């Protein structure tokens, strides 16, 4: 099996568009969410919060969805509870608060569509393992 | 017993001639053994790329005594 | 010496850097092509068809995690003969069937054999008392046991112990939890004459050391021995004394002493064995009955023993899917066995 | 029961030990 | 001295294979998935 | 002389039948308090809520044990490293409850073997010894305290000190597999090859020696009384053994030399177990075994397992079933 | 080759160095070029790991245990730990290394050129280890040495930019110490607090004006046993208790530094004042109490009382009583309710945790904290993977605390045998039995028999 252009193109945003992404994003995604996320998301969990996951399908049904990169890059800006009534900033890193989350304070954006990449195509790899938990290991 | 002192063998001159050459011809003849994907062939073992189809979502593990041999070479052909 | 036999058995025990023997036609080329076997397949061989497994250097393994992996459960116990009607002559086949795992194994074992007909031999050459075969045969016991006769009572070699680093580890665990391995009674006799071994081991060692008589000058006491010397180069008199003092016994004589220290780990490694031959045949020291009724009627009741077995039934639960791939365990998430939060 | 025959061979082997410190053949430097 | 001794083979048939090995597992710290 | 310079000299005494000795003075009284709370307690003892969660765990042979089963049950989370003597508790019925018997055995034990070892030396002293008995002796104790005192330390609680019993001390193995992969740990690995080593060399030499006894008996009497008590002759032919291992390995393999001989059956156990103790006491500040878990990737990135990773399929099943009522958070972190 | 040989010198080449026993010259050389090996150590590894050093990263999670000792004392960090300026890193790294060449110079000329005994040729630097008074006097100079080394700690934290102070009011931050306790019924009465749970002896000290206040009293303390060493000889009943030799000294050393090793072990695992955990991470305590903090903080954010909730064993699933009564986190994290941290101590009143403070009061960089310290708790592989032992691949992480627990562990664990090792031998050669049992003489032959 390899990583192909098809498990690398993920949905872009919530009409339908896709993106492509290069082998060098998807390896620079995976380095930097372990740089800035792994240390609550390893895995596709969430450790302080384990009810949440980033599996596909939990993304799709937050609000608004995340489970596309426009989504997701707009989460590491300006994330939000999971029905998108309340603004987390301060809690959660984001390039909004990257003054007390200071891994935050040189993301690009290209880095937010890296992650945004590893998250979305992560699942499309690992399945069900993906989010999982220990049950998966 | 008898035999020249490992002392004596591994100090002289003639020893470092003839090792000189038969270590580093050896050992370059193991990395070549990898290099080529030799190895791989010989033992039957998967490269990063052979162990799962695209699409798999099981292993392909023998089930069969008398027919292993065949089962691998099945599991072989759909990669 | 006259007939050909006389003249081999001339050559095969010439006094030389590596004695050679008749048990040495046996020995090297079964302990070699033992020893070669782990070497080529932890360096090259799979374990993906037989256990969904990497498991050499060449798959990304390291030293701890490399192993030839038993052949697969549906194998039996075949032999897995290179030209047998699994592999049928072919190498790769072969390799990729589990073909090194008994290779190994059935080398290993005529190699151990060699060995010991090396000890016996050498010391009936020197004229020594053969003991050094003799307590020989507990690593063969627990050789024979362990890697023979426990898969052979149980379904297939699959369920041997795999020669790796991790994959014994992995043997230990599961003896564990699907054995309860560490409440037998034979298992606690090996670890005695285990620890009792290694206890006796230092202690000699170290009074030995600490009693020696000054046959030197210098403040480095290794010069200050000669081995044709007919004394004592340490003083039993003073080293019993000592131990009675401090301990409340001692040895006072040094052949009941060495013949002790032959006795304890050697007998230990006898019973382990005895335990696996147990276990063969899931003949377990799982359980006291008596502690369960009282269990089963009692909810209040709880012992070390039962917080053991609810390990067990975690490492059954949690390890069987990927341990044992045959069976095709699918364990949807809510039966597995979890105690809260974990 | 099964207490008391626990109680009862620890408490064998700890006289047995008592015994085999203090009445012991004594070691004999000759 | 004699240089074709059992020693010599013994020798041999350990360091012989133990650098073509040695090789061997040096080329494979370069592979990547 | 004087009341006081008598007693010096008596407790000093070469010639008690026991040394006793200014180490002694501490460890008798130590170790007999240790010993009678241990064999009181293990017998008596009314269940102990080890973790602090009002699950009393019951280790007396009155109370439903067996010898295997049995054990004094270390003290509750609750207490964590608090001091809990006697005399903290309102009441004895309160001491047993919350495991109080345990502190005192170790305590008391722990110094007591501190002062066994520190005796040891005091006797070579007073025999005109070479002094270094005491340090073999320092590898199990150094052993004891990683698994009574240093590790309960790292971990913030005596209640997950060894268990003083036969069960109990296999459930602290598991768990420390479960917490620390103790097995994947280099340390434990040295304390095995220390162990399994020194069973073998022991082994080795027991019948290096025996072989080589001259004949000095009847072939009907023990060969035992061809050796007499202070003998000044070797009893063994040292030759005759290292003819024989020498050509069973080769010449260089063996030992000739019985001086460096008996310091390589002293070093090899001792340094072997003082790794084993040193492995303990380091996972204690969660300094764990090596984790190569999902380390062999695919072309894809599907985990392709190894045998690491069936380990880790069965320390998880440790891990969840563990302590099944203590946990309310996701992550065990001590 | 003078004694450079077994037969010479009657040391085998693997105790070599004892060798050098009675060679005051050469094992000066010893001693200075060693203290170059030290010195050297932390000058490259600080630039090792100012090379390696991301600012915008937690220390703890780079692998660096020298900065973090830099920036304690205030070097080189502001409010929060924030690195400002790495200068002062860069400075000490490049000072030590160049100072180690110095050493390492003076270390190979009297080792190796100087001249191998120093008694003929200077009787100020000669020594026979046998003077009582030579001894009580090098020793002496030592002492005034370290006093000095302890007063350059309170320079610095008084009148030269102050210390990091993770408990400063408003949050961590550098902060002149103006105060310092001075008063010997806080400073010596910490010496008197038992090692056990709640109390943990000097291990406790929780406030820098503790901490200055100890290091002047050492410091004089110091300076002052050092005056008294070198002008008096040792007492008869000093005399008559110690072994006066070489080896001897070696093992009192040997002693002493096991048990410091040991007592550092300690500081660094429980102490976060003077291991701020904003460098060094959580201590294993303060992430489990981390914990709970956190899922108290989420559960009640959705709608749980926490107060009235009752977990399975009917132990309060968030928060219960201590044996004292005390109101703390529960799950297992009840045995860790003696941790004390400055993002925690806000919720605590005067009979414990405070649950009108924790319904109302908690802060966003509180739940901040906590999660940080829950998810850097110090566990984690030999090989660096973070977690519990059944974590996968992923996280790069052990904390600094277990590096620096587990390595002095190790070390003071292997100079107590030391001790013991040189102890015992010192003892058997000042009696003369060191190199065994003389046959003519035993003992054990002139005693009564036991039975
Ligand atoms: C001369 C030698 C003669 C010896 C004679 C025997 C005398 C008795 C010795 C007592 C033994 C100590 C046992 C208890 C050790 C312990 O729980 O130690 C822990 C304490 C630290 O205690 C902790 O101290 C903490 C201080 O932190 C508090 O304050 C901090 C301030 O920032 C933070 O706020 C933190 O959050 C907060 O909780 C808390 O009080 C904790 O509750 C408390 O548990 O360390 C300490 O006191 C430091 C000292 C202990 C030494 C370490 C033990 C190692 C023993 C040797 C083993 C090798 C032997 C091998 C033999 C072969
Ligand atoms: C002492 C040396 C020794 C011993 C005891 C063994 C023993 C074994 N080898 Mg190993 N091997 C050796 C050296 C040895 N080998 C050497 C030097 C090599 C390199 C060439 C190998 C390479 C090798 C391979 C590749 C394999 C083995 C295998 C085996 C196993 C099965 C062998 C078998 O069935 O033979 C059957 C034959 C005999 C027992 C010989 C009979 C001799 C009698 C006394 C005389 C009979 C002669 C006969 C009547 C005349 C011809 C018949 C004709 C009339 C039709 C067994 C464990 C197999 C195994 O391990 O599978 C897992 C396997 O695949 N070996
Ligand atoms: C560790 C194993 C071991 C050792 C060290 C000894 C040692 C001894 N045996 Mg004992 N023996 C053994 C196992 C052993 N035996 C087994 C399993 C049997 C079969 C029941 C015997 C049967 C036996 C008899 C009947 C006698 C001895 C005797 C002896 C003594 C002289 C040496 C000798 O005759 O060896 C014999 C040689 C061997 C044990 C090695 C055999 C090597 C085989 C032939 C290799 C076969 C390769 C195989 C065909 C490959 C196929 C594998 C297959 C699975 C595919 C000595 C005490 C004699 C005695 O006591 O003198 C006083 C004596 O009379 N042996
Ligand atoms: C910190 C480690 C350390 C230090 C500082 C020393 C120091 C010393 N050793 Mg010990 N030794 C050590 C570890 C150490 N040793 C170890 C690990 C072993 C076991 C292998 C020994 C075994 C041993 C033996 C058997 C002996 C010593 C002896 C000595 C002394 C004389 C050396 C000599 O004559 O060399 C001559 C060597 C040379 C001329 C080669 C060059 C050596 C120089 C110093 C190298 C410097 C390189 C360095 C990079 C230069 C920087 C320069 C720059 C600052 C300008 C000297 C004081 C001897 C003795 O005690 O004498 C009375 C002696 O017989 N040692
Ligand atoms: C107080 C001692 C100490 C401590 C706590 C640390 C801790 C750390 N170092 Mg520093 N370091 C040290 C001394 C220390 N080091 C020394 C002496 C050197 C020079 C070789 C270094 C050079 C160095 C480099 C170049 C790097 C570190 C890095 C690190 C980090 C990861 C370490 C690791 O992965 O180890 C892996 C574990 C081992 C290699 C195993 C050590 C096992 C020893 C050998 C066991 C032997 C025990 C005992 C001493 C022997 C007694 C024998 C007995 C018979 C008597 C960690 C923060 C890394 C980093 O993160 O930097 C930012 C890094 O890249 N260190
Ligand atoms: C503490 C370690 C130490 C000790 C006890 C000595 C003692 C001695 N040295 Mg050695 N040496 C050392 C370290 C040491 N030295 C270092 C680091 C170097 C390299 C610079 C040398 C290089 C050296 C040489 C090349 C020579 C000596 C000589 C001497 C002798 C005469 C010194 C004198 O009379 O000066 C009296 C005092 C002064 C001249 C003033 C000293 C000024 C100092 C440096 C400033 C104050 C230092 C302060 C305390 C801070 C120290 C730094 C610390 C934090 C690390 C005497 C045996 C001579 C010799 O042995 O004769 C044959 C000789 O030729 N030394
Ligand atoms: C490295 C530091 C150091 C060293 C090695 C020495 C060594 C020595 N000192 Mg000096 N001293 C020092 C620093 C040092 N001193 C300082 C800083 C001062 C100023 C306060 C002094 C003031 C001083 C005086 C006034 C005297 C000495 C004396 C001595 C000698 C014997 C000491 C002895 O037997 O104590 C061992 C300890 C005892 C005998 C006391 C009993 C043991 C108790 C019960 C141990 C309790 C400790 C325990 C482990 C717990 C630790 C924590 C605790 C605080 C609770 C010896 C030469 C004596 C002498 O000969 O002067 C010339 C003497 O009278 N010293
Ligand atoms: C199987 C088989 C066979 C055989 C083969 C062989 C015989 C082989 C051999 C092989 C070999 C013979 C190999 C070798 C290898 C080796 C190696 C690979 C090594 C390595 C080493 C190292 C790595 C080292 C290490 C170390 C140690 C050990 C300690 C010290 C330190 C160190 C770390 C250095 C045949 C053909 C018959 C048939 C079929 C099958
Ligand atoms: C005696 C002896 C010994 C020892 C010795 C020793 C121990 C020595 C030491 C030595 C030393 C101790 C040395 C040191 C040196 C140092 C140096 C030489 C340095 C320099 C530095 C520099 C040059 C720097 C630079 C820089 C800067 C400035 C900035 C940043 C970057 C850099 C880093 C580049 C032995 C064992 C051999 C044996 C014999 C005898
Ligand atoms: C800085 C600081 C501080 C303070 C500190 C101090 C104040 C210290 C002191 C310390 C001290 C003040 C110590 C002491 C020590 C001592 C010792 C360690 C001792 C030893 C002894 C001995 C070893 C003896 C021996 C002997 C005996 C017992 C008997 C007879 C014989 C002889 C003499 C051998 C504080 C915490 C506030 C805060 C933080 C910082
Ligand atoms: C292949 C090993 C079997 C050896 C046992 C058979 C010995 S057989 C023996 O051999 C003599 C020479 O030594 C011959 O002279 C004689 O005719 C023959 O009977
Ligand atoms: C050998 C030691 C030489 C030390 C040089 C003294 C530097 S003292 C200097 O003082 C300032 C306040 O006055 C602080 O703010 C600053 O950080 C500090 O470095
Ligand atoms: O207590 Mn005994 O065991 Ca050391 O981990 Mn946490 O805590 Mn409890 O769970 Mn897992
Ligand atoms: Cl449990
Ligand atoms: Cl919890
Ligand atoms: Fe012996």
């Amino acid at each position: 099996a390899e990583l192909t252009p098809e498990v690398l193109t993920v949905p872009l945003n919530s009409e339908g568009k896709t993106i492509t992404l290069t082998e060098k994003q998807y390896l620079e995604g995976k380095r930097l969410f372990q740089y800035a996320c792994a240390s609550c998301h390893v895995g596709g969990i969430t450790k302080t919060n384990p009810s949440l996951d980033l599996r596909t399908e939990t993304l799709a049904l937050a609000t608004p969805p995340r489970d596309n990169i426009e989504g997701l890059v707009d989460y590491m800006k300006n994330p939000t509870t999971y029905d998108g009534e309340q603004e987390i900033a301060e809690v959660h890193p984001s390039l909004r608060s990257a003054d007390i989350f200071p891994k935050m304070r040189n993301l690009t954006e290209k880095d937010l569509v890296a992650i945004a990449g590893h998250i979305l195509v992560e699942p499309k790899i690992l399945g069900d393992k993906w989010g999982g938990g220990k049950v998966y290991y | 017993t008898g035999e020249r002192p490992f002392s004596d063998i591994i100090t002289s001159v003639r020893y470092w001639v003839i090792h000189s050459i038969t270590i580093p011809a050896l050992f370059i003849a193991g990395w070549l053994f990898v290099s080529t994907g030799l190895a791989y062939d010989v033992f039957g073992t998967p490269r990063p790329d052979s162990y799962y189809a695209q699409e798999q979502r099981s292993i392909p593990l023998v089930t069969d005594r008398f027919e292993a041999k065949q089962q691998v070479e099945t599991f072989l052909e759909q990669l | 010496e006259r007939g050909w036999f006389d003249i081999l058995d001339d050559w095969l025990k010439r006094d030389r850097f590596v004695f050679v023997g008749w048990s040495g036609i046996l020995l090297f080329p079964c302990a070699y092509l033992a020893l070669g076997g782990w070497l080529t397949g932890t360096t090259f061989v799979t374990s993906w068809y037989t256990h969904g497994l990497a498991s050499s250097y060449l798959e990304g393994c390291n030293f701890l995690t490399v192993a030839v992996s038993t052949p697969a459960n549906s194998m039996g116990h075949s032999l897995l003969l290179l030209w047998g009607p699994e592999a049928q002559g072919d190498f790769t086949r072969w390799c990729q069937l589990g073909g090194l795992w008994t290779f190994i194994a059935l080398h290993g074992a005529f190699g151990l054999i060699g060995f010991m007909l090396r000890q016996f031999e050498i010391a009936r050459l020197v004229g020594v008392r053969p003991y050094n075969a003799i307590a020989f045969s507990a690593p063969i016991a627990v050789f024979v046991s362990v890697f023979l006769i426990y898969p052979l009572g149980q379904s297939s070699w699959f369920f041997a112990p795999s020669f790796g680093v991790a994959a014994i580890f992995r043997f230990l665990l599961f003896f564990q939890g699907f054995h309860n391995w560490t409440l037998n009674p034979f298992h606690m006799m090996g670890v005695a004459g285990v620890l009792g071994g290694a206890l006796l081991c230092a202690i000699h060692g170290a009074t030995v050391e600490n009693t020696l008589f000054q046959d030197g000058e210098g403040a480095s006491t290794f010069r200050a021995f000669n081995p044709t010397q007919a004394e004592e180069t340490y003083s039993m008199v003073t080293a019993n004394r000592f131990w009675s003092q401090i301990f409340g016994i001692a040895f006072s004589n040094k052949r009941w002493l060495h013949f002790f220290m032959l006795f304890v780990p050697v007998t230990g490694l006898w019973m382990s064995a005895i335990g696996v031959v147990g276990l063969a045949l899931n003949l377990r020291s799982y359980d006291f009955i008596s502690q369960e009724i009282r269990a089963a009627e009692d909810p209040e009741f709880e012992t070390f023993y039962t917080k053991n077995l609810l390990l067990n039934e975690g490492i059954r639960a949690w390890m069987a899917p990927q341990d044992q791939p045959h069976e095709n365990f699918v364990f949807p998430e809510e039966v597995l066995p979890r105690g809260n939060a974990l | 029961m099964e207490t008391i025959t626990y109680v009862f061979i620890f408490a064998c082997i700890i006289a047995l030990f008592f015994f085999a410190i203090f009445f012991r053949e004594p070691p004999r430097i000759t | 001295y004699p240089i074709f001794t059992v020693r010599w083979v013994a020798v041999h048939t350990l360091a012989v294979p133990t650098i073509f090995f040695l090789g061997a597992i040096a080329a494979m710290q370069f592979i990547q998935r | 002389a004087n009341l006081w310079e008598r007693f010096c000299n008596w407790v000093t005494s070469t010639d008690n039948r026991l040394y006793v000795g200014w180490f002694g003075v501490i460890m008798i009284p130590t170790l007999l308090a240790a010993t009678i709370c241990f064999v009181i307690a293990f017998i008596a003892a009314p269940p102990v809520d080890i973790d602090g969660i009002r699950e009393p765990v019951s280790g007396s042979l009155l109370y439903g044990n067996n010898i295997i089963t049995g054990a004094v049950v270390p003290s509750s989370n609750a207490i964590g490293l608090h001091f809990y003597p006697i005399w903290e508790a309102a009441s004895l019925d309160e001491w047993l409850y919350n495991g109080g018997p345990y502190q005192l055995i170790i305590f008391h034990f722990l110094l007591g073997a501190s002062c066994y070892m520190g005796r040891q030396w005091e006797l070579s002293y007073r025999l005109g010894m070479r002094p270094w008995i005491c340090v073999a002796y320092s590898a199990p104790l150094a052993s004891a305290f990683a698994v009574f005192l240093i590790y309960p330390i790292g971990q913030g609680s005596f209640s997950d000190g060894m268990p003083l019993g036969i069960s109990g001390t296999f459930n602290f193995m598991i768990v420390f597999q479960a917490e620390h992969n103790i097995l994947m740990h280099p340390f434990h690995q040295l304390g095995v090859a220390g162990v399994f080593g020194g069973a073998l060399f022991c082994a080795m030499h027991g019948s290096l020696v025996t072989s080589s006894l001259i004949r000095e008996t009847t072939e009907t009497e023990s060969a035992n009384y061809g050796y007499k008590f202070g003998q000044e002759e070797e009893t063994y032919n040292i030759v005759a053994a290292h003819g024989y291992f020498g050509r069973l390995i080769f010449q260089y393999a063996s030992f000739n030399n019985s001086r460096s001989l008996h310091f390589f059956l002293a070093a090899w156990p001792v340094v072997g177990v003082w790794f084993t103790a040193l492995g303990i006491s380091t996972m204690a500040f969660n300094l764990n075994g090596f984790n190569f878990n999902h380390s062999v990737i695919d072309a894809k990135g599907n985990v392709i397992n190894t045998w690491a990773d069936i380990i880790n399929r069965a320390n998880l099943g440790m891990e969840v079933m563990h302590e099944r009522n203590a946990h309310n958070f996701p992550l065990d972190l001590a | 080759a003078t004694n450079r040989d077994q037969e010479s010198s009657g040391f085998a080449w693997w105790a070599g160095n004892a060798r050098l026993i009675n060679l005051s010259g050469k094992l000066l050389g010893a001693h200075v070029a060693h203290a170059g090996l030290i010195v050297f150590w932390a000058g490259a590894m600080t630039l090792f790991e100012l090379a390696h050093f991301i600012p915008e990263k937690p220390m703890y999670e780079q692998g660096l245990i020298l900065i973090p000792h830099i920036a304690t004392l205030g070097w080189g960090v502001g409010p929060g730990g924030e690195v400002v300026d790495t200068f002062p890193f860069f400075v000490v790294g490049v000072v030590h290394l160049i100072s180690s060449a110095v050493l390492g110079f003076g270390g190979v000329y009297h080792a190796i050129r100087g001249p191998e005994t120093l008694e003929e040729y200077s009787s100020f630097f000669g020594y026979d280890w046998k003077d009582k008074n030579k001894m009580t006097t090098i020793l002496g100079f030592h002492l005034i040495v370290l006093g000095i080394g302890a007063l350059l700690l309170v320079a610095k934290a008084m009148f030269f930019g102050g210390l990091y102070d993770t408990w400063a009011p408003g949050g961590g931050d550098v902060r002149v110490i103006t105060n310092p306790t001075l008063d010997p019924r806080v400073i010596f009465g910490y010496l008197l607090k038992s090692p056990f749970g709640g109390e943990g002896w000097i291990v406790s000290v929780n406030n820098l004006e503790d901490v200055v206040g100890g290091h002047i009293w050492i410091g004089l303390i110091c300076i002052a046993g050092g005056i008294w060493h070198i002008l008096t000889t040792p007492f008869g009943w000093a005399r008559r208790a110690f072994i006066w030799s070489g080896e001897a000294y070696l093992s009192y050393s040997l002693g002493a530094l096991s048990m410091m090793g040991f007592i550092a072990t300690c500081f660094v695992w429980f102490n976060n004042t003077v291991y701020p955990s904003e460098f060094y991470g959580p201590t294993g305590p303060e992430a489990s109490q981390a914990q709970a903090m956190t899922f108290l903080i989420r559960d009640q954010k959705l709608g749980a009382n926490v107060g009235s909730a009752q977990g399975p064993t009917g132990l309060g699933k968030y928060l219960m009583r201590s044996p004292t009564g005390e109101i703390i986190f529960g799950g297992e994290t009840m045995r860790f309710w003696d941790f004390r941290g400055p993002w925690l101590e806000p919720l605590r009143g005067p009979n414990g945790l405070d649950l009108n403070k924790i319904k109302n009061d908690i802060q966003p960089w509180q739940e901040r904290r906590a999660a940080e310290y829950m998810t850097h708790a110090p566990l984690g592989s030999l090989n660096s993977v973070g977690g519990v032992a059944t974590e996968i691949n992923s996280v790069n992480f052990v904390s600094p605390r277990s590096w620096l627990a587990t390595s002095h562990f190790v070390l003071a664990f292997f100079f107590l045998v030391g001790h013991l090792w040189h102890a015992g031998r010192a003892r058997a050669a000042a009696a003369g039995f060191e190199k065994g049992i003389d046959r003519e003489s035993e003992p054990v032959l002139s005693m009564p028999s036991l039975d």
